[PDB]
């Protein structure tokens, strides 16, 4: 295990 | 618009994210110097530009020292601008990895200073939902230098304790429970990943971690997580026990920003 960078992810699916 | 090209010269990269990149930049008339995000905005759906809109609407309401001033936000034929205040001491990621870690005091103070910027979020309603130390930037080099919160792109508001589901997003090894477990969720979610966030500063790695993404979403859920010799040996236990309250899988069972900075170790 290391610190690396990571890419953000957005799968919205928000509900109202 | 050319308002962007027509005022600005664009110089180096900064940074990247995973859809924007980050070049300096200097404003002709002044010759003052920002941060200019360029996103492309061709390949861009109607949900993106409104997310774009969200992201400067969302900054701009919280203006305050330790989160990232936006100067300006302009639509060109194929890109978008938001130009931030230049902070030039890079990411706290890279003095993370620079350093290898942070000893308790300085640790101590770093995670002060983001859970203020957390906590000035949460009291006027944001959740930010991308915790990071990619997205938390050092004025500068030297030791306990100020730290400002960036990245709104994910941010969202959320009226005090109020969850609900507001979607699958964020950055996987800093995602909490509950948005894993798709449960509805709230600003207790940024605290989850300054939890992530202080046992990186600690040890220099991360305490969720697998090659596996899907065993790795597994550990979280779980919260499975341990404090390894040699590395952890030295640190304190009131340390420990502050990463154990952030690191509470049950959100209503949580600490919160406010009370995380009355932790005597803080
Ligand atoms: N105001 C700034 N000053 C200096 N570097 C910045 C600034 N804002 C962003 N960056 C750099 O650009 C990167 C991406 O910024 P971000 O707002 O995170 O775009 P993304 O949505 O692509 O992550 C940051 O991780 C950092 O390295
Ligand atoms: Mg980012």
């Amino acid at each position: 295990a290391t610190l690396a960078r990571q890419d953000t992810i957005d799968e919205g699916g928000e509900v109202d | 618009c050319t308002r962007f090209s027509d005022n600005y010269d664009i110089k180096e990269e900064l940074g990247k994210g995973a859809f924007s990149i980050v070049k300096r930049c200097v404003q002709k008339s002044t010759g003052f110097e920002f941060a200019a995000k360029i996103i492309n905005t061709k390949k861009l759906t109607a949900r993106d530009f409104q997310k774009l809109e969200r992201e400067a609407r969302i900054c701009r309401k919280l203006h305050h020292p330790n989160i990232v001033r936006l100067h300006d936000s302009i639509q060109e034929e194929n890109y978008h601008y938001l130009v931030f205040d230049l902070v030039t001491g890079g990411e706290l990621f890279e003095d993370i990895v620079a350093r290898e870690f942070y000893s308790e005091a300085d640790a101590s103070h770093c995670i002060q200073q983001i859970l203020e910027s957390v906590n000035h979020c949460h009291q006027n309603g944001v959740v930010h939902r991308n915790l990071k130390p990619e997205n938390l930037l050092l004025a500068s080099k030297a030791k306990g230098a100020a730290v400002k919160l960036a990245d709104f792109g994910l941010a969202i508001e959320v009226q005090g304790d109020h969850q609900a589901w507001f979607g699958f997003a964020g950055t996987p090894g800093y995602l909490s429970p509950e948005v894993l477990k798709k449960e509805p969720y709230g600003k207790s979610v940024d605290i989850w990943a300054c939890g992530v966030i202080l046992y990186i500063l600690l040890v220099g790695y991360p305490p969720f971690w697998d090659e596996d993404q899907h065993r790795l979403y597994s550990q979280i859920k779980a919260g499975a997580y341990d404090y390894p010799s040699p590395e952890w040996d030295t640190v304190t236990p009131e340390a420990k026990n502050l990463i154990n309250q952030m690191l509470t899988v049950n959100p209503n069972k949580r600490i919160t920003a406010a009370e995380a900075l009355k932790h005597p170790w803080i």
